[PDB]
């Protein structure tokens, strides 16, 4: 187990960890997380009570380093820093689980709900989409943009998610307009699998990545790169039969842990519809499909 | 953006553009087979390609033989369409290249998209407008040359016969589409007006009657009085 402590908590503010959260008040004696389950990156992201408006975070994981907060009144918001002193390290952690001031990762052991939504999400596939190479950690929030969206300003705080785009060169070969527009399996499996991501781990690492961006920041490009990536796997009508299985499991955890009133704004209705009722794959989601009906049959 | 009533204009200015119309490409007769099921019998089709401004027609016939052994033929019909109308913009010198296609209907936007992919620079654009553009088949020498056909074939045509020697593009496809308007509502009427009279005939190289200014008025009011008949009759107003 790690630990995540904090120099203070000198303003109001709901703290995230993975899909837990906990309030924290004006200079509450609040000094970290500890219990942080090594062996998967991590998000620890928050909303000041002061400006519902931006949430943030970082994406981390322990193995990487020695992490802490610490709040920064000029920039007004907080901040991930690296500590290369493992001793000091050790010496803040130990003195404040001592004084008790931290909270506990709350893992319910049953429950592999984070395993679910980060299995394929790796660190390093994280750093290259969020380029900042001084830092171990990346940030994120509810208002960077992607890539994709800047060709439609400041390319430092862009997210480089791999660029999809169904009517392009790239997605559709010449002579084959009809065939390959209708059916993207070339797209996916030369083009993106074979080509760009090397394999489906990362390729489901990425659309993971961009879903809990989407959830946990409102990310608004994030949201339209998780649904790209599911449209082009639907859109196929040759897709590998693992990734197949694998695809439904990873929907079927994301829909499970999407708040509820956030359904409108994060689930695009076309696409869903596409995917689970009209695309080749609308008999290969059975879970999916199974918890999209039963918990959002408004949308369908 | 989408044509409509507002920026009806922009089509007789001087930026190059076409209008693509698909209705007529796959044309079927149905009929009852043997054992009494209903089975399609494919006809000869065309692509309607058309320059607003100078009245040139592009007419790519649609030979049925290009329906063989294929599935779906509604839908590759517009794929179709697409491929032709990109290999005629390839075919023309850049200069002649539109700088705008306009598609008389929707589903045609993303086959075109598709196909066109290469010329990023030309805008693919539907249009709010209820063309009757599906009425070019009761045009008679367009008609013959479509059902004549034994191969694929591109013909060209001046839709606008010699009018535009005499008055704006704007009038010239006003009078078009109140003709095809016309032909679409009642074309036994439409046609009984537009040759009542033997002494007024269709030159060669024309595909309409060579009215004067004068008995072209007439016509036109005719085909007016006619399209509001059917109007009246249609909704029983």
């Amino acid at each position: 187990m790690n630990t995540v402590p904090f120099t203070s908590a000198p303003i109001e503010v709901t703290i995230g960890i993975d899909q837990y959260s906990f309030n924290v008040k004006e200079n509450q004696p609040f000094h970290g997380i500890k219990d942080i389950p090594i062996g998967h990156v991590h998000v620890i992201h928050f909303q000041h009570a002061d400006n519902s408006s931006m949430r943030y975070g970082y994406w981390f994981d322990c193995r990487m380093g020695n992490f802490y907060i610490q709040y920064d009144p000029k920039d007004g918001l907080y901040k991930m820093m690296e500590e290369r002193d493992g001793a000091k390290f050790e010496n803040i952690v130990h003195n404040f689980k001592e004084r008790q001031m931290m909270v506990s990762y709350p893992k319910i052991d049953e429950d592999d709900t984070w395993y679910n939504l980060t299995e394929f999400v790796q660190m390093d596939k994280i750093r290259k989409i969020v380029r900042k190479d001084e830092n171990q950690f990346s940030y994120v929030d509810s208002s960077m943009t992607t890539v994709q969206e800047n060709e439609l300003s400041d390319p430092a705080h862009s997210l480089n998610y791999t660029v999809i785009n169904f009517k392009s060169r790239e997605a559709i070969r010449p002579g084959h307009e009809m065939e390959d527009f209708l059916d993207k399996s070339y797209y996916l499996n030369t083009v993106m699998l074979q080509g760009i991501f090397k394999n489906s781990s990362n390729y489901f690492g990425e659309l993971q990545f961009a879903f809990l961006n989407a959830m946990f920041f409102g990310n608004y490009g994030s949201s339209l790169q998780w649904h790209a990536m599911i449209e082009l796997i639907c859109s196929s009508a040759t897709v590998p039969k693992h990734m197949l299985d694998k695809l439904d499991e990873i929907l079927y955890y994301q829909i499970k842990t999407l708040p509820e009133q956030y359904s409108d704004i994060l689930l695009n209705e076309r696409v869903w519809n596409i995917c689970l009722y009209s695309s080749f794959q609308k008999n290969s989601l059975h879970n999916t499909e199974k918890i999209m009906e039963n918990k959002y049959p408004e949308l369908l | 953006g989408a044509m409509n009533s507002s920026n009806y204009a922009e089509l007789f200015n001087n930026d190059i553009k076409l209008f693509v119309d698909d209705t007529n490409v796959y044309r079927v007769t149905v009929h009852k087979t043997f054992e009494g099921n209903v089975a399609t019998k494919a006809i000869n089709g065309c692509i309607f390609t058309l320059n607003p401004k100078t009245g040139h027609l592009f007419l790519k016939i649609i030979h049925t033989s290009v329906w063989a052994g294929q599935k779906r033929l509604s839908q590759l019909a517009k794929w179709k369409t697409a491929e032709e109308v990109s290999a005629l913009v390839r075919s023309l010198p850049k200069e002649e290249q539109p700088k705008q296609i306009i598609v008389t209907r929707k589903a045609m936007l993303d086959p075109l998209e598709v196909h066109m992919l290469d010329f990023p620079n030309i805008a693919i654009r539907p249009t709010e407008l209820r063309l009757p553009f599906s009425a070019a088949m009761s045009i008679d020498k367009l008609s013959d040359v479509v059902m004549k056909a034994t191969e694929p074939q591109m013909v060209l045509f001046n839709i606008y016969d010699d009018w535009l020697d005499r008055i704006s593009s704007y009038t010239a496809f006003s009078r078009l589409t109140l003709l095809l308007r016309a032909l679409k509502t009642n074309e036994e009427s439409a046609k009984m007006i537009l040759l009542s009279d033997p002494t007024i005939t269709i030159k060669s190289y024309h595909l309409w009657p060579s009215f004067t200014d004068e008995q072209w008025i007439t016509i036109e009011s005719q085909m007016r009085d006619l399209i509001l008949t059917e109007y009246g009759r249609k909704y029983n107003v």
